[PDB]
C-alpha cells in the first residue's frame, strides 16, 4: 500500500548501503579488502557493482532488462577506460559501432 | 442505566465478589447498552483487585466512551492498547517490535481501499 | 563557466530520467478525482 | 532467426575471449559480482519478470548480510545486528520497528504517540509521572536510542550532528538549547541530559498544532511612549494586570521603564501562551488562578529548575490549557 | 513464533474474529499458537469460511447464524467440503449455497438482520 513503500525504499536506501560498506569491506573480507583504496563514494559502488542503487523508486521494468543493463554498460565501461589493465584490438575497438 | 448500576452495587464482600459478580451476564449488561462487544470489555479484569470490574460506577464507562470511539479511529484491540501503555517505561524491546508489527498489519488490512 | 553550467545540466538530467515518469511534464499520473 | 537471447550472447560469448591475465580485476570483480548464462528460470518469463526496484535489494544486501557468519562474529541472528553499530557514522536503530510507529501511526487517521494522553485515567488533574509519560512520547521521532546523550571534544558535538532524528537545520539547535541550559542553574557538560530533552516534544506539539517558531519559543522561555507602544499585540487598557506583574522583580507603573529582561520575557509568555487557545488576558488569569491558585508561571521564571523539585512545573501548564481549551471547546460555557 | 502469520492472516477479516478459528481447527488437531503448522485441510477450510459468505454480504457472526439455524452445525465450513458425503445425501454443501442465496433474498425482501 502507499505509505508501507516509504519502508521498502528506506531498508536499501541506508541499512543495506552502509553496513555493506563498512563491515564488507574494511573489517571482513579477501573480497574487497585486496582493493581497500578504491572506494570512497556511491560512485564508486556504481561502478564497481554494476547497479543503479540509491534512485529510481516508482520505475518498472523486466528483470531482463538489468541483466542486459549490467553487461551493456560494462562492455561500454571497459572501452570507455582501460583500469582495469585490459587492453581491445583495433578490430574490437572498431566495432563498438555494433 | 439504573438497573444496571443496583445489579453492580450488590453485596461485595458478603456474597458476589467470591462468585466473580457472576461475570459471563452482568458484564454483558455493561456491553448491551452500548450495543458493544461483551468479549473485550472483560479485559478490565487486569486491574481494580479480582473484581469484573464494574461497581466503580462512572470511570469504567467514562474510559470505554474513548475506547469505543478509538475502535473506531482503527481496527485494533483494547488488548493491544494496554502494550501501547506497558511499552512507556524503558520496557523490554521485543513487545515494541512486535507492536510496530501487529500495528502496520493492522493498516494493511484496510489499505488504499478501505476494507477491515 | 561553461563546464560548471554542463555538468550541473547533466546532473539535472539524469535525476529527471532517474524518476523518467515526469519527462519534466507529469506523463503518467493526471486528471484524477475523489470524494 | 533472431531474439533478445541473439542479441545478448553476440555480446555475452564476445567478452569471454577478452583474455589478459595476471593480478588485474576485471574478471575477478566480474565473478565476486556472481551472475551466469542460466540465472533462473527460462527466457519465455520475459512477460512476468516485469518488476520493480525491488528486484535491486537482494543482489547488494544477500551478500552483505554475510559478513557476520564469514567473519565468525554471529549467526544465530536474523538481521538486525545492522541495527546496532555507530563509529564509521553507521545511523543505528534504522530498522523500520522504530520508523513505522512515527510514520505509519499518523498516515491513517493522524493520531501520532498523543494516544498516552488518552487512558485509563478519569481527569488530567493527575500526578506528574502521567505528564512525563506523554511529553517524552512527543519527543521520540526516534527510540531508546535518546539514552545516548578532536575525538573527545568532537564526540560531544556529534549531539548535534545527530539532529538527522528530526526535520531541523543547523542553525536550529543552538537558538533550541542556550535557553533552557541557562535557566538550569548546572555548571558541566552534563547539562545535555534527558531533563532538558523533554522541553523539545512542547516544541514539536505546539509547531504541529499551532505552527510556532524555534524564536519565539526560546524567546519566552519620559518612557511612557514604550510604556503604552507595548500595546500593539493586546490593547494597553490590560496594564492594570501588569503592575500586579512586575512584583516578580521591582517597578512601578511608570517605574518599570528599566524594561529588564526578567519582566519582558515574562511579558512575551503572559501575551503570547494564552493566544494560541484564542484566550483573551482576563480569561488567561482565569485559567491559571482556577489550575493553580496563582499566576501559574506567567509573570514569574519558566519554573526550570523548579520543575527539577517537581513545584507545579510549567511545562505541565500548556497541557493543561490545552486540555480545558478542548473541554471549554466541546461545551457551549465560557472561561468567565 | 508465527504469531505474525497467525496475525497477518487478518488482511481478508480483522483478526479479533480468531476467537472463532479456535473452534474451527477441531476439525483437524491444532490451538491457537499450535496451528502454526497451516495445513491444507486447515487452511482451505479458511479459506471456505472467509469466502463463501462474503458473497452475501454476511459478516463472519452472520455466517455462523445461517451455518447454525439451516444445519444445527458448521454447514461444511471448518469441515471438508463434502464430496464424497455428497455421495451418501449427507447435508451436502452443494445445497448450502443455494440456501444461503434464498434466506440472502427473503431477508432483503424483509427489513431484518440475521442477529
Amino acid at each position: 500500500m502507499s505509505n508501507s513503500i516509504e519502508a521498502k525504499l528506506q531498508e536499501d536506501l541506508r541499512d543495506a548501503l552502509v553496513d555493506y560498506y563498512l563491515g564488507q569491506i574494511v573489517p571482513n573480507s579477501k573480497d574487497f579488502t585486496n582493493l581497500r583504496s578504491t572506494i570512497k563514494n556511491v560512485d564508486d559502488l556504481y561502478d564497481h557493482l554494476l547497479l543503479d542503487t540509491q534512485v529510481s523508486a516508482k520505475v518498472i521494468t523486466s528483470r531482463l532488462s538489468l541483466v542486459t543493463q549490467s553487461v551493456q554498460q560494462y562492455i561500454n565501461r571497459i572501452a570507455l577506460n582501460l583500469e582495469p589493465g585490459l587492453s581491445i584490438n583495433q578490430q574490437e575497438a572498431t566495432d563498438w559501432e555494433e | 442505566i439504573h438497573e444496571y448500576l443496583e445489579f453492580a452495587n450488590i453485596k461485595k464482600t458478603e456474597a458476589e465478589k467470591t462468585l466473580v459478580d457472576n461475570s459471563e451476564k452482568c458484564a454483558e449488561l455493561l456491553a448491551e447498552i452500548l450495543a458493544w462487544d461483551a468479549g473485550e470489555i472483560l479485559k478490565a479484569a487486569s486491574l481494580l483487585g479480582l473484581n469484573p470490574p464494574q461497581a466503580t460506577n462512572v470511570f469504567e464507562i467514562d474510559w470505554i466512551r474513548r475506547l469505543q470511539t478509538l475502535s473506531e479511529k482503527t481496527m485494533i484491540s483494547t488488548e493491544y492498547l494496554w502494550q501501547m501503555g506497558d511499552l512507556t517505561e524503558n520496557s523490554e524491546f521485543s513487545l515494541k517490535e512486535g507492536v510496530g508489527e501487529a500495528v502496520m498489519a493492522a493498516l494493511k488490512a484496510q489499505g488504499d481501499s478501505d476494507n477491515v | 563557466n561553461e563546464l560548471r553550467g554542463l555538468w550541473d545540466r547533466i546532473e539535472n538530467r539524469i535525476y529527471n530520467l532517474r524518476h523518467n515518469l515526469t519527462l519534466d511534464g507529469k506523463e503518467i499520473n493526471m486528471d484524477l478525482y475523489d470524494s | 532467426l533472431d531474439s533478445p537471447a541473439s542479441y545478448l550472447l553476440d555480446l555475452y560469448k564476445f567478452i569471454q575471449s577478452v583474455e589478459l591475465d595476471g593480478s588485474n580485476q576485471a574478471r575477478k570483480l566480474e565473478t565476486r559480482r556472481a551472475d551466469i548464462p542460466k540465472l533462473s528460470l527460462d527466457n519465455d518469463a520475459l512477460y512476468k519478470e516485469v518488476t520493480a526496484l525491488s528486484i535491486v535489494n537482494d543482489v547488494l544486501s544477500g551478500s552483505a548480510r554475510e559478513y557476520i557468519d564469514q567473519s565468525g562474529q554471529a549467526d544465530k541472528a536474523v538481521n538486525q545486528i545492522l541495527g546496532d553499530t555507530h563509529f564509521p557514522f553507521t545511523l543505528p536503530y534504522s530498522l523500520p520497528t522504530q520508523q513505522i510507529n512515527k510514520g505509519l501511526g499518523a498516515s491513517n487517521i493522524e493520531l501520532g504517540t498523543v494516544i498516552q494522553r488518552v487512558d485509563p485515567q478519569f481527569s488530567w488533574n493527575t500526578t506528574q509521572e502521567k505528564y512525563n509519560q506523554v511529553l517524552l512520547a512527543y519527543t521520540q521521532l526516534s527510540s531508546e536510542q535518546i539514552a545516548l546523550l578532536n575525538f573527545r571534544l568532537e564526540r560531544l558535538n556529534r549531539f548535534i550532528r545527530l539532529q538527522r532524528w528530526l526535520d531541523l537545520p543547523s542553525h536550529q539547535l543552538d537558538l533550541l538549547l542556550t535557553s533552557v541550559m541557562q535557566a538550569d542553574a548546572d555548571n558541566s557538560q552534563q547539562e545535555i541530559t534527558e531533563p532538558v530533552l523533554k522541553s523539545l516534544g512542547l516544541f514539536r506539539h505546539l509547531n504541529l498544532q499551532y505552527k510556532i517558531t524555534p524564536e519565539i519559543f526560546s524567546s519566552w522561555l519620559a518612557k511612557s511612549v514604550k510604556q503604552l507602544c507595548a500595546g500593539l499585540n493586546i490593547s494597553a487598557v490590560t496594564f492594570q494586570f501588569i503592575a500586579p506583574l512586575v512584583q516578580s522583580a521591582l517597578g512601578l507603573e511608570a517605574g518599570t521603564l528599566v524594561r529588564s529582561f526578567e519582566v519582558v520575557s515574562s511579558l512575551y509568555r503572559l501575551v503570547s501562551i494564552p493566544q494560541t487557545f484564542g484566550l483573551s488576558t482576563e480569561d488567561g488569569l482565569i485559567l491559571m488562578n482556577i489550575l493553580t491558585d496563582e499566576m501559574g508561571y506567567l509573570a514569574k521564571q519558566p519554573a526550570f529548575d523548579d520543575k527539577q523539585t517537581q513545584d507545579k512545573d510549567f511545562l505541565s501548564i500548556i497541557l493543561k490549557m490545552e486540555a480545558l481549551s478542548a473541554w471549554l471547546t466541546k461545551n457551549n460555557l465560557t472561561p468567565a
